[PDB]
Protein backbone atom coordinates (compact mmCIF):
# COMPACT_ATOMS: atom_id res chain seq x y z
CA UNK A 1 0.00 0.00 0.00
CA UNK A 2 1.20 3.45 -1.07
CA UNK A 3 0.64 6.26 1.46
CA UNK A 4 0.22 9.68 -0.15
CA UNK A 5 1.45 12.53 2.09
CA UNK A 6 0.16 15.99 0.99
CA UNK A 7 0.73 19.23 3.00
CA UNK A 8 0.62 22.10 4.13
CA UNK A 9 -2.89 21.34 5.45
CA UNK A 10 -3.67 25.10 5.39
CA UNK A 11 -2.02 27.12 2.58
CA UNK A 12 -2.91 30.66 3.75
CA UNK A 13 -2.66 32.87 0.67
CA UNK A 14 -3.49 36.37 -0.53
CA UNK A 15 -5.40 36.44 -3.89
CA UNK A 16 -3.19 37.00 -6.94
CA UNK A 17 -0.35 34.98 -5.50
CA UNK A 18 0.79 31.94 -7.41
CA UNK A 19 0.14 28.81 -5.35
CA UNK A 20 1.81 25.41 -5.39
CA UNK A 21 1.03 21.98 -3.97
CA UNK A 22 2.96 18.74 -3.92
CA UNK A 23 2.25 15.03 -3.54
CA UNK A 24 4.94 12.62 -2.33
CA UNK A 25 4.15 8.94 -2.75
CA UNK A 26 5.58 6.25 -0.49
CA UNK A 27 6.88 4.26 -3.49
CA UNK A 28 7.36 4.64 -7.24
CA UNK A 29 3.94 5.10 -8.86
CA UNK A 30 5.13 5.77 -12.39
CA UNK A 31 2.87 8.63 -13.44
CA UNK A 32 -0.65 7.41 -12.55
CA UNK A 33 -1.68 10.30 -10.31
CA UNK A 34 -4.72 12.56 -10.33
CA UNK A 35 -5.84 15.62 -8.40
CA UNK A 36 -9.34 16.56 -7.25
CA UNK A 37 -10.80 19.80 -5.93
CA UNK A 38 -13.59 20.28 -3.38
CA UNK A 39 -15.26 23.67 -3.13
CA UNK A 40 -17.34 24.52 -0.07
CA UNK A 41 -20.02 21.90 0.67
CA UNK A 42 -19.22 20.47 -2.75
CA UNK A 43 -18.37 17.09 -4.14
CA UNK A 44 -14.87 16.39 -5.46
CA UNK A 45 -14.26 16.49 -9.19
CA UNK A 46 -11.39 15.53 -11.49
CA UNK A 47 -8.98 18.26 -12.56
CA UNK A 48 -5.68 16.81 -13.82
CA UNK A 49 -5.44 13.49 -15.66
CA UNK A 50 -2.18 11.54 -15.23
CA UNK A 51 -0.85 14.32 -12.99
CA UNK A 52 0.55 16.53 -15.71
CA UNK A 53 -1.94 17.19 -18.51
CA UNK A 54 -5.33 18.81 -18.01
CA UNK A 55 -8.44 16.75 -18.72
CA UNK A 56 -10.41 17.90 -21.77
CA UNK A 57 -12.93 20.27 -20.19
CA UNK A 58 -11.07 21.99 -17.34
CA UNK A 59 -9.61 25.50 -17.84
CA UNK A 60 -5.99 25.66 -18.99
CA UNK A 61 -4.97 27.62 -15.87
CA UNK A 62 -4.59 24.27 -14.08
CA UNK A 63 -1.28 22.61 -14.92
CA UNK A 64 0.45 19.60 -13.43
CA UNK A 65 4.11 18.61 -13.36
CA UNK A 66 6.51 16.06 -11.94
CA UNK A 67 6.88 12.34 -12.50
CA UNK A 68 7.97 9.09 -10.91
CA UNK A 69 7.43 9.86 -7.24
CA UNK A 70 7.27 13.66 -6.78
CA UNK A 71 4.01 15.10 -8.11
CA UNK A 72 3.07 18.77 -7.85
CA UNK A 73 0.21 21.07 -8.77
CA UNK A 74 0.31 24.84 -9.22
CA UNK A 75 -2.52 27.29 -9.90
CA UNK A 76 -1.36 30.41 -11.72
CA UNK A 77 -3.44 32.61 -9.41
CA UNK A 78 -6.10 31.95 -6.79
CA UNK A 79 -9.26 34.03 -6.68
CA UNK A 80 -12.12 33.34 -4.29
CA UNK A 81 -13.77 31.44 -7.15
CA UNK A 82 -11.09 28.75 -6.70
CA UNK A 83 -11.26 28.55 -2.90
CA UNK A 84 -11.22 24.80 -2.25
CA UNK A 85 -9.35 21.79 -0.91
CA UNK A 86 -7.22 19.61 -3.18
CA UNK A 87 -6.64 15.86 -2.71
CA UNK A 88 -3.96 13.61 -4.18
CA UNK A 89 -4.97 10.20 -5.49
CA UNK A 90 -3.24 7.23 -7.10
CA UNK A 91 -4.57 4.42 -9.29
CA UNK A 92 -1.49 2.36 -10.20
CA UNK A 93 -2.12 -0.59 -7.87
CA UNK A 94 -4.56 -1.70 -5.20
CA UNK A 95 -5.51 -0.50 -2.68
CA UNK A 96 -6.32 2.98 -3.99
CA UNK A 97 -5.30 5.77 -1.63
CA UNK A 98 -6.44 9.37 -1.32
CA UNK A 99 -4.37 12.16 0.16
CA UNK A 100 -4.95 14.08 3.35
CA UNK A 101 -6.00 17.24 1.52
CA UNK A 102 -4.84 20.85 1.77
CA UNK A 103 -6.87 23.96 2.60
CA UNK A 104 -6.68 27.33 0.89
CA UNK A 105 -7.60 30.31 3.06
CA UNK A 106 -7.11 34.08 3.20
CA UNK B 1 -25.94 12.19 -20.33
CA UNK B 2 -23.68 10.24 -17.98
CA UNK B 3 -24.46 11.06 -14.36
CA UNK B 4 -24.73 9.18 -11.07
CA UNK B 5 -27.48 10.00 -8.58
CA UNK B 6 -27.57 8.92 -4.94
CA UNK B 7 -30.57 7.12 -3.45
CA UNK B 8 -31.07 9.90 -0.91
CA UNK B 9 -30.66 10.24 2.85
CA UNK B 10 -31.30 7.59 5.50
CA UNK B 11 -31.68 7.77 9.29
CA UNK B 12 -31.36 4.70 11.54
CA UNK B 13 -30.54 3.70 15.12
CA UNK B 14 -27.25 1.84 15.73
CA UNK B 15 -27.13 -1.81 14.75
CA UNK B 16 -29.79 -1.10 12.13
CA UNK B 17 -27.94 -1.79 8.89
CA UNK B 18 -28.34 0.41 5.82
CA UNK B 19 -28.29 -0.86 2.25
CA UNK B 20 -27.78 2.12 -0.07
CA UNK B 21 -27.64 2.70 -3.82
CA UNK B 22 -26.33 5.10 -6.48
CA UNK B 23 -28.42 5.33 -9.67
CA UNK B 24 -26.33 5.01 -12.84
CA UNK B 25 -27.41 6.56 -16.14
CA UNK B 26 -26.15 7.85 -19.46
CA UNK B 27 -23.40 5.42 -20.47
CA UNK B 28 -22.66 1.77 -21.19
CA UNK B 29 -22.70 0.31 -17.69
CA UNK B 30 -20.35 -2.62 -18.30
CA UNK B 31 -17.66 -0.48 -19.96
CA UNK B 32 -16.75 1.62 -16.90
CA UNK B 33 -16.21 0.24 -13.40
CA UNK B 34 -18.09 1.55 -10.38
CA UNK B 35 -16.14 2.67 -7.31
CA UNK B 36 -17.28 3.69 -3.83
CA UNK B 37 -15.55 6.35 -1.75
CA UNK B 38 -16.24 7.58 1.76
CA UNK B 39 -15.69 10.69 3.85
CA UNK B 40 -16.81 12.08 7.19
CA UNK B 41 -17.38 15.59 8.57
CA UNK B 42 -13.96 17.10 9.17
CA UNK B 43 -11.65 14.91 7.09
CA UNK B 44 -10.88 14.00 3.51
CA UNK B 45 -11.95 11.21 1.21
CA UNK B 46 -11.22 7.52 1.78
CA UNK B 47 -11.71 4.61 -0.61
CA UNK B 48 -14.03 1.71 0.32
CA UNK B 49 -13.91 -0.73 -2.59
CA UNK B 50 -14.56 -1.48 -6.25
CA UNK B 51 -16.82 -3.78 -8.27
CA UNK B 52 -16.73 -4.71 -11.96
CA UNK B 53 -20.24 -4.60 -13.46
CA UNK B 54 -19.45 -6.98 -16.30
CA UNK B 55 -18.14 -9.89 -14.22
CA UNK B 56 -19.05 -9.08 -10.63
CA UNK B 57 -15.50 -9.09 -9.30
CA UNK B 58 -14.97 -6.96 -6.21
CA UNK B 59 -12.11 -5.34 -4.33
CA UNK B 60 -12.09 -3.91 -0.81
CA UNK B 61 -10.17 -1.66 1.51
CA UNK B 62 -8.84 -3.94 4.23
CA UNK B 63 -10.36 -1.82 7.01
CA UNK B 64 -13.84 -2.62 5.60
CA UNK B 65 -13.54 -6.17 4.30
CA UNK B 66 -16.30 -7.15 6.74
CA UNK B 67 -18.70 -4.21 7.08
CA UNK B 68 -19.22 -3.65 3.34
CA UNK B 69 -20.32 -6.00 0.56
CA UNK B 70 -20.76 -4.85 -3.04
CA UNK B 71 -23.23 -6.06 -5.66
CA UNK B 72 -24.67 -4.98 -9.02
CA UNK B 73 -27.83 -5.50 -11.06
CA UNK B 74 -26.27 -5.23 -14.52
CA UNK B 75 -29.69 -5.56 -16.18
CA UNK B 76 -31.12 -2.33 -14.74
CA UNK B 77 -27.56 -0.92 -14.46
CA UNK B 78 -27.48 -0.06 -10.76
CA UNK B 79 -24.85 -0.93 -8.15
CA UNK B 80 -25.40 -1.40 -4.42
CA UNK B 81 -23.25 -1.20 -1.28
CA UNK B 82 -24.49 -3.06 1.81
CA UNK B 83 -23.26 -2.14 5.29
CA UNK B 84 -23.80 -4.77 8.00
CA UNK B 85 -23.69 -2.62 11.15
CA UNK B 86 -23.18 0.97 12.20
CA UNK B 87 -21.34 2.88 14.92
CA UNK B 88 -21.75 6.51 15.92
CA UNK B 89 -18.30 7.12 14.42
CA UNK B 90 -19.63 5.79 11.09
CA UNK B 91 -21.80 8.93 10.73
CA UNK B 92 -20.41 9.91 7.36
CA UNK B 93 -21.02 11.27 3.87
CA UNK B 94 -20.70 8.72 1.07
CA UNK B 95 -20.07 9.28 -2.64
CA UNK B 96 -20.66 6.81 -5.45
CA UNK B 97 -18.25 7.23 -8.34
CA UNK B 98 -17.40 6.10 -11.84
CA UNK B 99 -13.97 4.56 -12.37
CA UNK B 100 -12.65 4.32 -15.93
CA UNK B 101 -10.45 1.25 -15.57
CA UNK B 102 -9.75 0.61 -19.25
CA UNK B 103 -9.15 4.23 -20.22
CA UNK B 104 -8.00 7.09 -18.03
CA UNK B 105 -8.31 5.42 -14.60
CA UNK B 106 -9.98 8.52 -13.13
CA UNK B 107 -12.96 9.04 -10.82
CA UNK B 108 -14.39 11.57 -13.24
CA UNK B 109 -18.12 11.21 -12.43
CA UNK B 110 -19.57 11.25 -8.92
CA UNK B 111 -22.82 11.11 -7.00
CA UNK B 112 -24.59 13.96 -5.26
CA UNK B 113 -23.49 12.81 -1.78
CA UNK B 114 -25.22 10.27 0.45
CA UNK B 115 -25.62 11.16 4.13
CA UNK B 116 -25.69 8.54 6.90
CA UNK B 117 -26.90 9.75 10.29
CA UNK B 118 -26.05 6.96 12.68
CA UNK B 119 -27.79 8.05 15.87
CA UNK B 120 -28.67 6.35 19.14
CA UNK B 121 -31.42 8.93 19.70
CA UNK C 1 14.50 -5.48 7.15
CA UNK C 2 11.37 -3.70 5.94
CA UNK C 3 8.74 -5.68 4.06
CA UNK C 4 9.07 -6.09 0.36
CA UNK C 5 6.84 -4.50 -2.33
CA UNK C 6 5.43 -7.69 -3.81
CA UNK C 7 1.85 -6.46 -3.68
CA UNK C 8 2.44 -3.59 -6.07
CA UNK C 9 3.89 -5.88 -8.73
CA UNK C 10 1.28 -8.60 -8.32
CA UNK C 11 -1.75 -6.35 -7.73
CA UNK C 12 -1.00 -3.80 -10.45
CA UNK C 13 -4.15 -2.43 -12.05
CA UNK C 14 -2.93 -2.94 -15.62
CA UNK C 15 -0.02 -5.13 -16.69
CA UNK C 16 2.28 -4.42 -19.62
CA UNK C 17 1.81 -5.80 -23.12
CA UNK C 18 4.17 -8.73 -23.76
CA UNK C 19 5.91 -7.17 -26.77
CA UNK C 20 7.22 -4.52 -24.34
CA UNK C 21 7.11 -6.51 -21.11
CA UNK C 22 7.83 -4.56 -17.94
CA UNK C 23 10.73 -5.18 -15.51
CA UNK C 24 10.93 -4.01 -11.87
CA UNK C 25 14.07 -4.15 -9.74
CA UNK C 26 13.46 -5.60 -6.28
CA UNK C 27 16.03 -4.78 -3.62
CA UNK C 28 16.53 -3.88 0.04
CA UNK C 29 13.55 -5.93 1.16
CA UNK C 30 12.87 -9.01 3.28
CA UNK C 31 10.81 -10.93 0.74
CA UNK C 32 8.17 -13.20 2.27
CA UNK C 33 7.70 -15.99 -0.26
CA UNK C 34 5.26 -17.99 1.88
CA UNK C 35 2.36 -15.62 1.21
CA UNK C 36 2.85 -15.92 -2.54
CA UNK C 37 3.27 -19.69 -2.56
CA UNK C 38 0.30 -20.50 -0.33
CA UNK C 39 -2.00 -18.27 -2.38
CA UNK C 40 -4.15 -20.56 -4.52
CA UNK C 41 -4.92 -18.06 -7.29
CA UNK C 42 -1.75 -18.93 -9.22
CA UNK C 43 -2.46 -21.82 -11.58
CA UNK C 44 1.25 -22.52 -12.28
CA UNK C 45 4.19 -21.70 -9.89
CA UNK C 46 6.96 -23.60 -11.74
CA UNK C 47 10.41 -23.01 -10.24
CA UNK C 48 13.45 -23.84 -12.38
CA UNK C 49 16.75 -24.74 -10.59
CA UNK C 50 15.36 -24.07 -7.11
CA UNK C 51 12.85 -25.69 -4.79
CA UNK C 52 9.68 -23.65 -4.22
CA UNK C 53 9.57 -24.38 -0.49
CA UNK C 54 13.33 -23.82 -0.20
CA UNK C 55 12.88 -20.27 -1.57
CA UNK C 56 11.92 -18.81 1.81
CA UNK C 57 15.36 -19.63 3.30
CA UNK C 58 17.75 -18.34 0.62
CA UNK C 59 19.17 -14.90 -0.09
CA UNK C 60 19.52 -13.28 -3.50
CA UNK C 61 21.68 -10.55 -5.00
CA UNK C 62 19.33 -9.16 -7.68
CA UNK C 63 15.76 -10.23 -8.37
CA UNK C 64 13.48 -8.89 -11.10
CA UNK C 65 9.78 -9.33 -11.76
CA UNK C 66 8.77 -9.36 -15.43
CA UNK C 67 5.03 -8.95 -15.85
CA UNK C 68 2.81 -9.11 -18.92
CA UNK C 69 -0.50 -10.41 -20.26
CA UNK C 70 -0.67 -13.23 -22.82
CA UNK C 71 -3.20 -15.79 -23.99
CA UNK C 72 -3.73 -18.98 -22.03
CA UNK C 73 -2.19 -21.44 -24.50
CA UNK C 74 1.11 -19.54 -24.91
CA UNK C 75 1.96 -19.88 -21.20
CA UNK C 76 3.57 -23.22 -22.02
CA UNK C 77 6.04 -21.23 -24.14
CA UNK C 78 7.30 -19.30 -21.10
CA UNK C 79 9.01 -22.52 -20.05
CA UNK C 80 12.68 -22.17 -21.06
CA UNK C 81 13.84 -23.62 -24.35
CA UNK C 82 10.39 -23.86 -25.94
CA UNK C 83 10.33 -22.35 -29.42
CA UNK C 84 7.32 -20.47 -30.73
CA UNK C 85 6.10 -17.20 -32.13
CA UNK C 86 5.54 -15.64 -28.69
CA UNK C 87 8.82 -17.00 -27.37
CA UNK C 88 11.09 -16.35 -30.36
CA UNK C 89 9.69 -12.94 -31.30
CA UNK C 90 8.35 -11.48 -28.03
CA UNK C 91 9.98 -12.81 -24.84
CA UNK C 92 12.56 -15.59 -24.70
CA UNK C 93 14.06 -16.81 -21.42
CA UNK C 94 17.77 -17.62 -21.23
CA UNK C 95 18.66 -21.27 -21.52
CA UNK C 96 18.64 -22.83 -18.04
CA UNK C 97 17.89 -19.72 -16.04
CA UNK C 98 17.17 -20.06 -12.29
CA UNK C 99 13.72 -18.56 -11.69
CA UNK C 100 10.05 -19.14 -10.99
CA UNK C 101 7.18 -18.42 -13.41
CA UNK C 102 3.80 -17.61 -11.77
CA UNK C 103 0.59 -17.29 -13.82
CA UNK C 104 -3.07 -16.77 -13.07
CA UNK C 105 -6.26 -16.42 -15.07
CA UNK C 106 -7.23 -12.74 -15.20
CA UNK C 107 -10.42 -13.05 -17.27
CA UNK C 108 -12.20 -11.54 -14.28
CA UNK C 109 -10.40 -8.23 -14.92
CA UNK C 110 -8.68 -7.85 -18.29
CA UNK C 111 -11.52 -9.14 -20.47
CA UNK C 112 -13.99 -6.50 -21.63
CA UNK C 113 -17.38 -6.89 -23.31
CA UNK C 114 -16.85 -5.96 -26.92
CA UNK C 115 -13.18 -6.87 -26.56
CA UNK C 116 -10.20 -5.17 -24.95
CA UNK C 117 -7.44 -4.40 -27.45
CA UNK C 118 -4.91 -2.47 -25.35
CA UNK C 119 -2.64 -5.55 -25.33
CA UNK C 120 -0.28 -6.04 -28.27
CA UNK C 121 2.21 -8.66 -29.39
CA UNK C 122 4.74 -8.51 -32.21
CA UNK C 123 3.49 -10.22 -35.37
CA UNK C 124 6.57 -9.80 -37.60
CA UNK C 125 10.28 -9.69 -36.85
CA UNK C 126 13.35 -10.34 -38.98
CA UNK C 127 15.19 -12.59 -36.51
CA UNK C 128 14.75 -14.33 -33.17
CA UNK C 129 15.30 -12.41 -29.95
CA UNK C 130 18.33 -12.67 -27.68
CA UNK C 131 17.66 -13.44 -24.00
CA UNK C 132 15.89 -10.78 -21.94
CA UNK C 133 15.59 -8.01 -24.51
CA UNK C 134 12.54 -6.17 -25.81
CA UNK C 135 11.93 -4.60 -29.22
CA UNK C 136 9.83 -1.57 -30.06
CA UNK C 137 2.86 -5.95 -42.73
CA UNK C 138 2.46 -3.80 -39.64
CA UNK C 139 4.27 -5.85 -36.98
CA UNK C 140 1.99 -5.52 -33.89
CA UNK C 141 -1.17 -7.61 -33.53
CA UNK C 142 -3.84 -6.82 -30.96
CA UNK C 143 -5.36 -9.60 -28.88
CA UNK C 144 -9.14 -9.82 -29.11
CA UNK C 145 -9.96 -10.47 -25.43
CA UNK C 146 -13.75 -11.04 -25.21
CA UNK C 147 -15.24 -12.14 -21.87
CA UNK C 148 -16.58 -15.39 -23.37
CA UNK C 149 -13.40 -16.50 -25.13
CA UNK C 150 -12.00 -19.99 -24.85
CA UNK C 151 -9.68 -20.96 -22.02
CA UNK C 152 -6.67 -20.78 -24.31
CA UNK C 153 -7.78 -17.37 -25.56
CA UNK C 154 -8.47 -16.07 -22.04
CA UNK C 155 -5.76 -13.68 -20.81
CA UNK C 156 -3.32 -15.01 -18.21
CA UNK C 157 -1.38 -12.50 -16.13
CA UNK C 158 2.18 -13.83 -15.91
CA UNK C 159 4.89 -12.68 -13.50
CA UNK C 160 8.39 -14.10 -14.00
CA UNK C 161 10.63 -13.79 -10.96
CA UNK C 162 14.24 -14.00 -12.12
CA UNK C 163 16.93 -14.16 -9.46
CA UNK C 164 20.62 -15.06 -9.33
CA UNK C 165 21.70 -17.55 -6.68
CA UNK C 166 25.45 -16.86 -6.63
CA UNK C 167 26.76 -15.52 -3.32
CA UNK C 168 27.58 -11.95 -4.27
CA UNK C 169 26.32 -9.29 -1.81
CA UNK C 170 22.71 -10.25 -1.15
CA UNK C 171 20.20 -7.47 -0.51
CA UNK C 172 16.97 -9.50 -0.82
CA UNK C 173 16.64 -12.15 1.88
CA UNK C 174 13.89 -14.28 3.33
CA UNK C 175 13.11 -14.90 6.99
C1 LIG D 1 -2.53 -8.83 -3.70
O1 LIG D 1 -3.70 -8.48 -2.98
C2 LIG D 1 -4.29 -9.54 -2.23
C3 LIG D 1 -5.54 -8.95 -1.61
O2 LIG D 1 -5.18 -7.85 -0.80
C4 LIG D 1 -6.30 -7.42 -0.02
O3 LIG D 1 -7.30 -6.89 -0.86
C5 LIG D 1 -6.93 -5.69 -1.55
C6 LIG D 1 -8.06 -5.35 -2.49
C7 LIG D 1 -6.59 -4.60 -0.55
O4 LIG D 1 -7.67 -4.42 0.34
C8 LIG D 1 -5.39 -5.08 0.23
O5 LIG D 1 -5.03 -4.07 1.16
C9 LIG D 1 -5.77 -6.36 0.97
O6 LIG D 1 -4.66 -6.83 1.72
C10 LIG D 1 -3.30 -10.04 -1.18
O7 LIG D 1 -3.84 -11.18 -0.50
C11 LIG D 1 -4.28 -10.82 0.84
O8 LIG D 1 -3.21 -10.83 1.78
C12 LIG D 1 -3.64 -10.36 3.07
C13 LIG D 1 -2.41 -10.30 3.95
O9 LIG D 1 -2.11 -8.97 4.33
C14 LIG D 1 -4.75 -11.25 3.64
O10 LIG D 1 -5.21 -10.58 4.81
C15 LIG D 1 -5.97 -11.39 5.75
O11 LIG D 1 -6.07 -10.69 6.98
C16 LIG D 1 -6.90 -11.31 7.97
C17 LIG D 1 -6.84 -10.44 9.21
O12 LIG D 1 -5.48 -10.19 9.51
C18 LIG D 1 -6.43 -12.77 8.24
O13 LIG D 1 -7.42 -13.44 9.00
C19 LIG D 1 -6.17 -13.54 6.93
O14 LIG D 1 -5.62 -14.82 7.22
C20 LIG D 1 -5.29 -12.75 5.98
O15 LIG D 1 -4.04 -12.58 6.63
C21 LIG D 1 -5.89 -11.41 2.64
O16 LIG D 1 -6.81 -12.41 3.06
C22 LIG D 1 -5.35 -11.81 1.28
N1 LIG D 1 -6.43 -11.91 0.31
C23 LIG D 1 -6.61 -12.98 -0.47
C24 LIG D 1 -7.76 -12.92 -1.42
O17 LIG D 1 -5.86 -13.95 -0.41
C25 LIG D 1 -2.00 -10.44 -1.86
O18 LIG D 1 -1.03 -10.76 -0.86
C26 LIG D 1 -1.46 -9.30 -2.72
N2 LIG D 1 -0.27 -9.73 -3.43
C27 LIG D 1 0.92 -9.84 -2.83
C28 LIG D 1 2.05 -10.30 -3.70
O19 LIG D 1 1.08 -9.58 -1.64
Amino acid sequence: DIVLTQSPAILSVSPGERVSFSCRASQNIGTIIHWYQQRTNGSPRLLIKYASESVSGIPSRFSGSGSGTDFTLSINSVESEDIADYYCQQSSSWPLTFGAGTKLEL
Amino acid sequence: EVQLQQSGAELVKPGASVKMSCKASGYTFTSYWITWVKQRPGQGLEWIGDIYPGSGSTKYNEKFRSEATLTVDTSSTTAYMQLSSLTSEDSAVYYCARWDFYGSRTFDYWGQGTTLTVSSA
Amino acid sequence: TNLCPFGEVFNATRFASVYAWNRKRISNCVADYSVLYNSASFSTFKCYGVSPTKLNDLCFTNVYADSFVIRGDEVRQIAPGQTGKIADYNYKLPDDFTGCVIAWNSNNLDSKVGGNYNYLYRLFRKSNLKPFERDIYFPLQSYGFQPTNGVGYQPYRVVVLSFELLHAPATVCGP
